[PDB]
């Protein structure tokens, strides 16, 4: 085929690796491949020398210095792909040399200690923890520093306040009332702002004059002069206004607190926090936060300031101070690094506090090793944060593009000291800065909205976390082709220009030029631009950006056609769209789902199983090729391989594709011809009519498998086997258990089969008389056992392509305890496409197919050629996405000129140039009848009839023109296959990439009849096999209440529910030919009886006359 | 008083609330006996009566705890009668159904209004012992236990069973459901022709009643197993006979979307 | 929908009253076998496998199918509760 | 047989608590490990709360529906299966009294 | 007086239909001490026991009919012919 | 102490489990094998005692425990039923 | 109010 | 249902308050603050009111 | 009867009451410029204009389709009851013109493109905002309603 793209704004520079945001991360975190001699302490570097050096002086004997040397990881204790079959998470060693000092003789240095195990990323960005792929998802907070905010109740002035993270670093907060009382709460409880000024030699003298001398509220601060005449009393002033018991003279006390080491310190000397300290006011202040020790005397470079301003804030115009908190310049997101390395420094606490205690245990030099610290701390926090954590989840992985969206994500809920679920209306609202930096679109629909949101094309964290954006430079007329990715804050400042701008090499075009100053939509003039943006992928998300015409779908629909590709399963008849935005390949090739070449070579042997190139640099590897694995999702993973044999290949080109890859491209769905118009209601609502055809040409069809899993428990009623035996009766069952315990492979295993055999006890304790009687009449000697066995769940099962056991003699797996063995017997199946399944497009056509229909009688054109699809129109009008329409019509193009088209975001193709493609393709369609020799049907003239009384048609040309015209706009004559005549009207068809939904589980069709019951409540339950009963909603309580379904209610009330007595009765009550047995009562309420009843208040219901009656039937009579 | 995971047992918080105060209420006793330090009997009497109110109901005075692993209330009384935790919620949240079913729902385009359309691999669950007795009475079975075993695997389903299925079915109906019931038209009864498939296929009018589309929606059927029931049902509640808002005069079923289009 | 749902529905003083009446006759349409029935001779009930609905179908389909005729009788209090069963399980065979 | 038609709550009265009662719970034991059995006077027992398996006995001296609405000797246990084991209630006598925080709170 | 649905609801004669709130301790503290028998009358509170609803067919003006064919319309009226002591 | 009464013998006794669980947790790395603390501990100690012993030196999970993706779901209801056929 | 303290006090 | 007179033993109650909440989620309309007024909304609209009533 | 692009007509009448309201508008910031409206009256000057461009066209699209295409597929759908809002119309020929900020405060610039041509890409963005700020409220309304559905079954069943 052929490939032409569409609309040109010299895209200048590549988008960057989809998943820097994680791996990149990741790394500067845990530097492994780099020795502790480089110059990087970051992250682990930093947490790590952040919690060693513990100077536990005097409390009776130690003075213990144990410091902290090299760091290192090295050797995993399995491969990836057996921390799948078996069920272990990814780890690897961690260790680092430590020694101890003593104030005696000796300094030990007892090396290596690995105090447990930190998990690792995958080449591509998610982790393993238990068999399943997990993911970390990004997440956003405020960013420390300093604001100050409209005060809450009193419409007078405003009041500010500090942030420090960790959440150890006191969260303060300033607030002035003039009458004789000024406030700052640190911890709680307000107090002189002074009275801690003071604490620093700030005098009442040089505080009034040298501050605030342009503020009048300085009035406000030399207030207490009392206490404002002693330097060092003010520190135990102050620190008696506190309350614990604590001693007046603990010099340098809690004031070290407020200094360095743990509570208020960011990360890294630099950036980690002075960055919004400073640039945003003040100027400097050495160390992090308010730090030192080296004299005694204490410097605080942090309250002057805050005041210094807040005064300045409350008066007058030092620029326009007030602080919006939604600004992207003033809430910052955190990698999984800092996620990670902070769950891991809550590890060295509860360590620190294990070993604190050994260094009052231990006899005398036998110490450093392992008599001081223990692995059970960090080794059940950080496994604490992969496995339960709740910013992490399953990795969806319905396919490629899913993989790689999640990855990507970013959640607001998350630490809890960090935006919880209460709040959100104002926090949800899309920013004047999320242009570029986050999707106006992708985010979730439901309770939580703007929570969840996942970032821009382009964008990517600089270096603290502060979302940028590739913007371009440009020098008066000049436009610069240099990028510099520019933060929230450091934006405002300039007057960007928009993409979509008519240049002439370098030099704007016009006058008038649409830019943005600070989300502030203007027409601006040339010589003002100084920024302009470096293209429309970078304001949207990732997938927004590979929707047509998005430009044409009301935002609204956007998000569905977004979120619907997600939910593209993995067709195997694969296939790329007639019309691409462009990052086709790049998902597929900077998600991982295709297998790409190093660099050049040839091949030596392709197997769809192996692929080894012959690089010409002598040497040559095979690369194995996931066949057939299960997906935590379930779709199907597959590489084939394209390259053939002893082919010259060239670097970086793909050998095999994957799931999703075409020819290397993303193929999600598959094209095939639509025919927007009604039928015979088929497609009412949002139904959908397809062409068996596309059955009978295995297109439609998924690979899915499915894993069914048993354990042989152990009771103490016996050992629990899974042998070939079935107690009761026949062989015919036994069949495919060929294999004595197992499935055979590649056996049929339709639904209520025996996917494997296993028995157990019977009877709790003891055998039957009843059926003792019984199994001596027949033969006596029947195996006393159960039939435990499991089998294929209601509804469906394919053919086993794959069994797992694990017996005795255990080689490396962790059987859980009274697991003898576990079994798993893998289940494959080549779903099919049929009815009541659900398929889109990118657009948002999301509709569920109601009737397959057989070629013989649907719409077909005038050339026998019979369309796939049948899509209602009534689902475009409302549904403003016109967008789907364009694909169409060019796409109807693309098939008679046998080519495809790429139509980027906004600077696409135009109605124009789609209409004159159009008209090149109604030569392909018609030249050939002029040629083949035919004329026009004794039909198509009559639909030019209407064609004209409708007026899509110039009066008086000739036929053959007339049809030009109309076939341009995109419509041509439909015959109704069912009987020859034509449908009254020109159509609209053409070529509609559509892709197929992920069946959820819910999807499974369910349904009851009679199964078990809570052991407490007696309300219904389902569980492997039986299916669990439905939820009688209270609105569906009502609707019923509301009708005069008087009966029907009370039997959801007791017969299908609550009643024991009642479901007995009834059951049998129908087999045998009854109307049931009027409802007993419901348990809940016998429940509540005795739970009322088990405080001292008594509800004993009654009759007629106030006389008792017996609920719980006579059970209650004592003795 | 259950059990588990092998050593793993399971018990209501309430067994240890109560075995709290009995031992407390046994030292007491216990302690008079033995002579009478005043202090201490007081102590007992005052732990106890703290102990004495916490099954009765927690946190109104304060939260005890099992020991360490959970801060958990141990669910006091009122806390499982009021729902003091969802409970009641879920509790009038309703119960469950036992002859119950949820499917996808499909456009049933020259269905009539009557009827409705359900997968017979559902209704055959549904209507089950129903279909025993069935079983039975035609010869595809001797007897019930048996008969069961026939429709224990899709296999040994001899293709006579479906023609049973239709006679039991023959003149009964069932209810079908949307998600967010608002109005009595929410549930209504329809006479279903056993269909092929997984899906629901249900009639075009009344997708105005229930806002529904087919883009995905399911619904789920009920079956009235009382004579009386099944006799209201297909009364009172058959579709086919609430043609009109009960809310307004305007009529529900409505000639609707494409319909429309057309005349 | 049902033939006849609106001459039922107007031969009774409210809905849910012609619902009991088809309701507890159709019980005892089966309580007491099938030969209790008002009617039986020509045109009555029927399905089509084979016309076997001249047995054992619909419970209630029947006694909407009588009520509706005018051969039934029904008040609030007609005759006697208890010596109806009586006389009922005397005149009708079936079991 | 007789329809209800109305419903009451009323306060418990010592007769009224006690009378509910199929036992006084006097001790703390749940059920020892050794055997999956009830403890000796405790939360859980065979003649308080009722039998622990269906028609069958405690020590199984009787083992059907014959011996219906009669009781044993040896260890004591009237019976019909479980199900009375959970609408059954026993009591706990208190040394000194204490009230019910409903009505002080 | 004038009150809000709430309040309104809140503070019906039967403790059942009030209790179907979460205020269920006062509702519950005073229906005892009072002696309250909870006549049922509405239907939610006479949905908790199991009872059929007072409505629908679960109207009393209804719940109690009768039907029967003129042909033992007649023996009844043999079962009082044979009253005739004689 | 506990729930479930357990004998004073088989308490000195979890004590030391508890223990040598330790004391191998001290030197191996790989938390002990019931072999290792078999071994370790004393005489008549197995690999199905040790096992065996552990279960029991449990503790009682609550009925009543939020489960799945757990907001209302309450544990219980997941428990099924036996004695009632 | 909070028990423990009462005994603690009580005793001393 | 049907155009007939009200037939007794109906729970009209109930079908009072689903009709008067069906229609429901498809209310409200507006009021937040524009850029410093002196001044106060008065026209309560959707949903939000009729509660208030 | 069905749906391709030629489908959504615009009236020659719209570079007219765009053009007219260019002007009329250009007017207005010169009534600013000097010194004889307030800002609060400059803007309030401006909304009040498109609002009545808007809402202008909106009904020339119509018209158009009333007299010269009354079997046009959008229209048809539009008028007979099926499918078819006028505000939706107009979006889709017309224009959507006038989305508001965060705030509440409705923008000063108009969205001139309808989804005929290519609603550009800062006009897409800033159509954004009532996205969220209408899909909050609605999953508002859905809970508040079922919440006082329920009040009103309680003080109503008996
Ligand atoms: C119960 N209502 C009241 O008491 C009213 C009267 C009063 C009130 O106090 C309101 C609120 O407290 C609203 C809170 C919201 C919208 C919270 C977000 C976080 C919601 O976000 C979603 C995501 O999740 C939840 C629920 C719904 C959500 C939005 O979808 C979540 C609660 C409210 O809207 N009111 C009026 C009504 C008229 C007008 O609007 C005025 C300004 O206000
Ligand atoms: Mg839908
Ligand atoms: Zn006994």
């Amino acid at each position: 085929m052929e490939i032409k793209r569409f609309g040109r704004i010299r895209e200048v520079i590549p988008l960057p690796p989809l998943t820097e945001i994680q791996v990149e991360s990741y790394r500067r975190a845990l530097q492994a491949d780099v020795p502790p001699e480089k110059r990087e302490n970051v992250g682990i570097q930093a947490a790590f020398r952040e919690t060693f050096p513990i100077e536990e002086e005097d409390k009776g004997k130690g003075g213990l210095v144990l410091d902290f040397l090299e760091y290192r990881l090295g050797e995993p204790p399995f491969p990836q792909d057996e921390c799948r079959e078996k069920d272990l998470t990814y780890q690897a060693p961690l260790y680092a040399r430590l020694q101890l000092i003593h104030k005696d003789t000796g300094l030990i240095k007892e090396d290596e200690v690995f105090l447990g195990h930190i998990p690792l990323m995958t080449e591509d960005g998610s982790f393993i923890i238990n068999g399943a792929d997990r993911v970390i998802v990004s997440q956003i907070h405020r960013s420390p520093g300093v604001y100050f905010t409209p005060d809450p109740a009193r419409p007078g002035r405003y009041i500010a306040s500090i942030i420090p993270l960790p959440k150890r670093g006191p969260w303060i907060d300033l607030e002035v009332e003039p009458n004789g009382v000024v406030s700052m709460k640190v911890n709680k409880r307000k107090f002189p702002l002074v009275l801690l000024l003071r604490v620093l030699g700030y005098d009442q003298e040089t505080l009034a004059r040298e501050l605030g001398a342009y503020g009048e509220l300085v009035q406000g601060l030399m207030d207490e002069s009392v206490f404002a005449m002693r330097p060092e009393e003010a520190l135990i002033r102050l620190f008696t206004l506190l309350r614990p018991g604590d001693p007046p003279k603990r010099d340098k006390a809690v004031a070290y607190v407020y200094g360095l080491i743990a509570d208020p310190r960011r990360y890294d000397l630099g950036e980690a926090g002075r960055y919004k300290a400073e640039e945003k006011l003040g100027i400097r202040l050495s160390g992090r936060t308010l730090a030192r020790f080296e004299d005694g005397e204490f410097k605080d470079e942090v309250f002057l300031p805050t005041l210094r301003y807040l005064f300045a804030l409350t008066a007058g115009v030092p620029g326009h101070e007030v602080d919006d908190i939604d600004h992207l310049g003033n809430r910052r997101i955190r990698t999984v690094g800092e996620l990670m390395t902070d769950q891991f420094r809550v590890g060295l606490a509860r360590l620190a506090r294990g070993v604190r205690e050994r260094m009052l245990m231990g006899s005398e030099d036998s110490l450093t090793p392992a008599k001081l610290v223990n692995s059970r701390p960090l080794e059940a926090a950080i496994r604490e944060f992969f496995s339960r954590s709740q910013l992490s989840q399953f990795k969806d992985e319905t396919n490629p593009l899913s993989s790689l969206r999640h990855k990507r994500r970013i959640s607001a809920l998350g630490p809890g000291g960090l935006t919880r679920e209460r709040a959100g209306f104002d926090v949800r609202d899309v920013h004047r800065t999320h242009y570029g930096r986050i999707c106006p679109v992708e985010t979730p629909e439901g309770a939580n909205i703007g929570l969840i949101t996942s970032l821009a094309a382009y964008a990517r964290v600089d270096e603290l976390g502060f979302i940028r954006t590739p913007y371009r430079r440009v020098v008066g007329g000049v436009v610069t082709d240099e990028v510099v990715y520019m933060t929230a804050t450091e934006e405002d400042r300039y007057t960007i220009a928009q993409a979509n701008t008519p240049l002439e090499g370098n030099r704007i075009a016009a006058e008038r030029v649409v830019a943005r100053r600070k989300g502030e939509p203007v027409i601006v003039s040339p010589e003002e631009v100084e920024f302009m943006d470096v293209s429309p992928k970078q304001v949207f998300s990732v997938n927004t950006n590979l929707i047509p015409f998005l430009e044409h779908d009301d935002a609204n629909r956007a998000l569905m056609g977004s979120n619907m590709q997600t939910q593209a399963v993995p067709l195997i008849r694969a296939q790329a769209p007639v019309v691409m935005t462009g990052l086709e390949e790049r998902v597929v090739r900077d998600s991982l789902a295709a297998l790409y070449a190093e660099e050049d070579g040839e091949v030596a042997k392709v197997d769809g199983n192996r692929i080894v190139v012959r690089y010409e640099d002598g040497r040559l590897v095979e690369y194995p090729l996931r066949r057939f694995y299960r997906s935590n999702q379930g779709t199907a993973l597959d590489q084939r391989p394209r390259v053939v044999v002893g082919q010259r290949v060239r670097k970086g080109d793909l050998l095999a594709d994957g799931p999703a890859s075409e020819n290397g491209f993303l193929a999600l769905g598959q094209n095939v011809l639509v025919a927007i118009m009604p039928f015979d209601g088929y497609n009412f609502e949002d139904a959908i009519v397809i062409s068996e055809e596309l059955l009978k040409r295995d297109f439609y069809t998924s690979i899915h498998i499915e894993r069914y899993e048993i354990e042989a428990r152990d009771t103490k009623l016996g050992p629990e086997r899974i042998t070939r035996d079935i107690p009761h009766l026949s062989e015919a069952a036994l069949r495919d258990l060929d294999e004595e315990g197992v499935v055979r492979i590649g056996a049929e295993v339709k639904p209520g089969d025996i996917l494997v055999g296993r028995t157990s006890f019977k009877g709790e304790s003891e055998p039957t008389p009843e059926e003792r009687l019984l199994r001596s009449i027949f033969g006596e000697k029947a195996r006393d056992v159960k039939d435990t066995s499991l089998r294929v769940p209601p509804g469906e099962g394919g053919i086993v392509v794959r069994t797992v056991r694990l017996r005795r003699g255990d080689p490396g797996v962790e059987l859980k305890p009274g697991v003898r063995e576990v079994v798993r017997v893998y289940v494959a199946q080549k779903r099919k496409l049929q009815v009541g399944d659900k398929l889109a497009n990118r657009h948002g056509n999301k509709g569920v197919v109601a009737k397959i229909l057989p070629v013989e009688d649907m719409p077909h054109l005038p050339d026998g050629t019979p369309v796939d699809v049948i899509l209602n129109p009534l689902g475009v009008p409302s549904r403003m996405n016109l967008g789907q329409i364009l694909e169409t019509h060019l796409g109807l193009a693309g098939y008679f000129l046998g080519q495809r088209y790429i139509s980027p975001i906004f600077d696409g193709a135009k109605e124009p140039e789609i209409k004159e493609l159009l008209a090149q393709a109604f030569e392909v369609y018609f030249g050939k009848r002029k040629g083949e020799g035919f004329g026009v049907d004794k039909r198509e003239v009559e639909v030019l009839r209407r064609a004209e009384k409708l007026g899509l048609v110039t009066p008086g040309k000739t036929p053959e023109e007339q049809l030009k015209e109309l076939f341009l706009q995109g419509k041509v004559v439909l015959y109704d296959g069912r009987t020859g005549e034509p449908i009254e009207g020109p159509i609209v068809v053409g070529q509609m990439f559509i892709m197929k939904l992920y069946h959820m589980v819910e999807d499974k069709m369910h349904a009851r009849s009679t199964g078990p019951y809570s052991l407490i409540t007696q309300q219904p339950l389902g569980g492997k096999a039986q299916f669990g009963g439905q939820r009688f909603g209270e609105m569906e309580v009502w609707a019923l209440e509301a009708y005069g379904a008087a009966h029907t209610l009370q039997e959801m009330l007791t017969l299908k529910s609550d009643d024991i007595e009642g479901r007995n009765a009834a059951y049998e009550a129908i087999i045998k030919g009854e109307d049931v047995p009027e409802p007993s009562v419901p348990e809940s309420f016998r429940v509540l009886v005795k739970e009322l009843q088990a405080l001292a208040l008594d509800v004993q219901t009654l009759d007629e006359k106030d006389n008792p009656v017996d609920i719980f039937e006579g059970l209650a009579s004592k003795r | 008083m259950v059990q588990v995971d092998g050593g793993r047992f399971a018990t209501s918080d309430l067994n240890d609330l109560y075995r709290r105060l009995i031992n407390r209420n046994n030292r007491l006793k216990k302690l008079l006996a033995q002579g009478a330090p005043e202090i201490i009997i007081r102590n007992e009497k005052r732990m106890l009566q703290e102990a004495v109110d916490a099954l009765l109901d927690n946190g109104r005075r304060g939260a005890p705890v099992t020991n360490p692993g959970s801060d958990r209330p141990l669910r006091s009384l009122t806390d499982i009668l009021s729902g003091k935790q969802g409970r009641f919620r879920q509790n009038l949240l309703g119960k469950r159904v036992d002859y119950s079913g949820r499917s996808v729902i499909v456009v049933g385009p020259q269905l009539k209004l009557h009827q409705c359309g359900l997968p017979k691999r559902m209704a055959l669950e549904l209507f089950k012992p129903f279909l025993l007795k069935k079983m039975e009475e035609k010869g595809i079975a001797p007897n019930v236990k048996a008969a069961r075993r026939m429709l224990e695997r899709q296999r040994d389903i001899k293709d006579e069973v479906w023609d049973a299925l239709e006679e039991v079915i023959h003149g009964k109906v069932v209810l079908l459901n949307r998600a967010p019931t608002l109005h009595r038209l929410g549930i209504q009864a329809f006479q279903p022709v056993l269909v092929e498939g997984q899906s629901i296929q249900l009639h075009p009018l009344v997708c105005e009643a229930f806002n529904a589309d087919f883009d995905g929606d399911q619904m789920a059927v009920h079956v009235p197993l009382s004579s009386f029931a099944q006799a209201e049902a297909r009364i009172q509640m058959l579709s086919a006979h609430n043609l009109l808002s009960p809310a307004s005069g305007e009529p529900l079923a409505k000639p609707s979307r494409d319909i429309i289009l057309g005349l | 929908a049902e033939p006849g749902i609106d001459k039922l529905f107007g031969m009774v003083d409210s809905k849910y009253r012609l619902t009991v009446v088809v309701a507890k006759r159709a019980q005892q349409l089966l309580r007491h076998g099938f030969k209790n029935t008002v009617l039986e001779p020509e045109e009555r009930p029927k399905m089509q496998t084979l016309e076997g609905l001249f047995d054992d179908p619909n419970a209630e389909t029947w006694a909407m199918k009588e009520l509706l005729t005018g051969r039934l009788v029904f008040g609030e209090n007609l005759v006697p509760e208890d010596r109806l069963q009586k006389e009922m399980e005397r005149i009708y065979p079936g079991e | 047989k007789k329809e209800v038609r109305k419903v009451r709550i009323a306060l418990a009265s010592p007769e009224k608590i006690r009378s509910w009662s199929y036992g006084e719970v006097e001790k703390p034991e749940t059920i020892n490990y050794r055997t999956l059995k009830p403890e000796r006077d405790g939360l859980f027992d065979e003649r308080i709360f009722g039998p622990i398996k269906d028609y069958e006995c405690a020590c199984g001296k009787y083992k059907r529906q014959r011996f219906e609405g009669k009781v044993c000797e040896r260890c004591g246990v009237e019976v019909t299966k479980s199900i009375v084991r959970r609408y059954r209630m026993g009591h706990i006598e208190l040394a000194t009294p204490a009230a019910h925080i409903w009505f002080v709170k | 007086l004038l009150m809000g649905v709430t309040k309104s609801a809140l503070s019906t004669k039967s403790w059942l239909s009030a209790a179907s709130f979460q205020n269920t301790t006062h509702v519950l503290t005073e229906a005892a001490i009072a002696g309250k028998k909870d006549e049922l009358i509405g239907l939610k509170e006479n949905v908790i026991l199991g009872r059929l609803i007072p409505a629908g067919t679960g109207s009393d003006f209804v719940r109690f009919t009768q039907v029967v064919d003129q042909k033992t319309l007649k023996a009844i009226e043999e079962a009082r012919k044979e009253a005739v002591e004689a | 102490a506990r729930t479930i009464r357990i004998p004073v013998h088989m308490v000195e006794t979890i004590n030391k489990l508890s223990r040598t669980a330790r004391q191998l947790q001290q030197e191996l790395g790989r938390e002990p094998t019931y072999e290792e603390i078999a071994e370790a501990m004393g005489p008549g100690w197995d690999a199905k005692r040790v096992e065996e012993t552990l279960k029991i030196a449990q503790e009682p999970v609550s009925l009543e425990t939020p489960i799945g993706d757990e907001k209302d779901s309450f544990y219980g209801d997941f428990i099924p039923d036996e004695h009632l056929p | 109010k909070i028990s423990t303290s009462d005994p603690v006090r009580q005793y001393l | 249902s049907m155009a007939r007179p009200v037939s007794i033993g109906e729970a009209v109650g109930i079908v009072a308050a689903q009709s008067i909440g069906e229609p429901g989620t498809q209310l409200t309309m507006r009021t937040f603050h524009t850029g410093g007024v002196a001044g106060a909304a008065d026209i309560t609209q959707g949903l939000p009111r009729v509660i208030e009533l | 009867i069905t749906i391709g692009i030629d489908d959504a007509v615009i009236p020659e009448e719209k570079k007219q009451y765009l053009e007219e309201a260019d002007r009329k508008l250009l007017q207005i910031e010169q009534a600013y410029e000097m010194g004889f409206l307030t800002d609060r009256e400059r803007y309030d000057q401006i909304l009040q204009l498109w609002t009545e461009t808007t809402e202008k066209v909106t009904q020339a699209v119509f018209k158009n389709f009333e007299e010269n295409y009354p079997f046009n597929p959008l229209y048809v759908m539009a008028q007979s009851g099926a499918r078819g809002n006028p505000q939706q119309i107009r979006q889709l020929c017309g224009l959507r013109g006038l989305m508001q900020k965060p705030s509440g405060e409705t923008f000063e610039v108009p969205v001139r493109s309808s989804f005929r041509e290519g609603l550009t890409v800062l006009e897409y963005f800033i159509s954004s905002h009532g996205a969220r700020k209408g899909g909050a409220d609605t999953a508002l309304r859905t809970a508040d309603s079922g919440y006082l559905t329920r009040k009103l079954v309680d003080v109503t069943h008996e």
